[PDB]
């Protein structure tokens, strides 16, 4: 399980380097690839490696991982800087608000989106 | 940190996952134990008793 | 103490826990982690000798290499935990007019009346 | 609740001191509320009026 | 009313922040340009000069 899928289960390195026995899902198979390519690297080699495999990583997050890339509208890869305030707010509701249960999954996520809308008002208004 | 933070809860709440896809999710499971995980939606009584009743079954045979 | 326990702990959960403690408890944890740092640096000094001895001469060399690679991951957590100790510390050292413009005394009413 | 009163009711006669030393009742208090927090009538009389008897502390308490 | 109908009566006021604009010229629709210039000017000028 330290090398490759064995009965559909692998090992996987945590944020602290503790091994975790997870089911080798497409997300987990992507996780393991990032452990062997990116997270094992020292501190000086980390940032340049991200800027080279930029388009690769984002593509894989939107296809495979449970936490996608934020800056994606209509399935086009963008950056947070290359979004509109509109597009962000739409994207926030798309991930944090549930259509099936008609509720915010957690109340803290509502607050987060709420504070962001306040921020938009704060930015654009002229008088008090 | 962003990639690894808070990666457990999605297994039980697929409705919050991008298109309700299990294949995105970290589901934690032991390799050895997996060869005995077969029966979907087995009541916890029938699972745990069947092992305890199994113990008595053999312990009666060998010693009593 | 539960902070600085010779194994790597997550930082965001430490960064909250450090807030609700006494100043003497932070000094005890700070003492404990620095002792843990000196334990790995004297360990990496010993691993450094067994590298330089065998590098002078490839089985039983990669096993030294990922042993000192692993200690840098644990040591990276220690000085990150010490960095949180510094930031909590520095948060606790903050907590004649002859023109009739003012009074129009050409008028009888403006004086005080 | 432990804090919120369901029914505040405050009543009693209103006597005025006459020159002839005895008082007469020519006034009624008739407060009646629903979901309230405090007694308005009493807090009015604390600040604006006074008790019959005023306690006055010594400059220095004396161990007897 | 305690602090339930005299502390829940207060609204939420918003302070403005600096949205510095680059003041690029407002570009009108095409029909609101053709009124201004005489119509004969279309394809008359060398735009390289």
């Amino acid at each position: 399980t330290y090398k490759k899928p064995t009965g559909g289960i692998v090992t996987v390195r945590s944020e602290m380097g503790e091994p975790i026995h997870k089911i080798a899902t497409r997300g987990v198979m992507l996780w393991k690839e990032f452990d062997e390519t990116i997270f094992n690297l020292p501190k000086n080699k980390l940032v340049p490696t991200l800027e080279a495999k930029r388009d690769y990583i984002i593509s894989r997050l939107n296809a495979d991982f449970q936490k996608p890339w934020f800056a994606t509208v209509n399935g086009q890869a963008r950056d947070l800087a290359t979004m509109t305030y509109e597009e962000v707010a739409k994207r926030l509701v798309e991930l944090m608000f549930i259509r099936s249960t008609n509720s915010w999954f957690d109340v803290t996520w509502r607050t987060f989106t709420g504070d962001f809308l306040r921020r938009v008002e704060e930015r654009f208004t002229k008088s008090k | 940190i962003f990639f690894k933070k808070d990666s457990l809860w999605q297994s039980e709440h697929l409705e919050a996952v991008v298109d309700q896809d299990v294949q995105r999710t970290c589901i934690l499971h032991g390799p050895v134990a997996a060869q005995f995980t077969k029966v979907i939606d087995e009541p916890i009584k029938s699972i745990m008793d069947g092992i305890h009743d199994g113990h008595i079954k053999k312990l009666l045979h060998q010693y009593y | 103490s539960a902070g600085g326990i010779r194994r790597p702990i997550q930082i965001e959960e430490f960064k909250t826990a450090i807030s609700g403690m006494s100043d003497m408890e932070l000094a005890q944890i700070k003492t404990e982690i620095e002792n843990s740092i000196n334990h790995l640096q004297r360990s990496n000094a010993r691993l450094g000798k067994y590298i330089a001895k065998l590098e002078g001469a490839s089985g039983d060399l990669a096993l030294y290499k990922d042993s000192v690679r692993e200690n840098e991951i644990v040591l990276n957590n220690y000085n990150e935990r010490v960095d949180a100790l510094e930031q909590e510390t520095v948060y606790r050292k903050t907590g004649v007019d002859m023109d009739n413009s003012n009074v129009d005394v050409v008028t009888p009413n403006s004086i005080f009346i | 609740n432990a804090n919120i009163f369901s029914s505040v009711k405050c009543f009693g006669p209103i006597k005025v001191e006459l020159p002839t030393k005895e008082t007469v009742e020519i006034g009624i208090v008739d407060y009646e509320a629903g979901a309230s927090h405090g007694n308005p009538v009493v807090d009015f009389l604390k600040r604006n009026g006074s008790t019959l008897e005023q306690k006055v502390n010594l400059e220095n308490p004396i161990p007897i | 009313n305690g602090n339930s109908a005299d502390a829940a009566y207060a609204q939420v006021e918003i302070q403005p922040r600096a949205n510095i604009q680059l003041d690029f010229p407002e570009l009108k629709p095409y029909k609101q340009v053709k009124q201004i210039a005489p119509a004969e000017l279309e394809g008359l000028l060398d735009l390289e000069r």
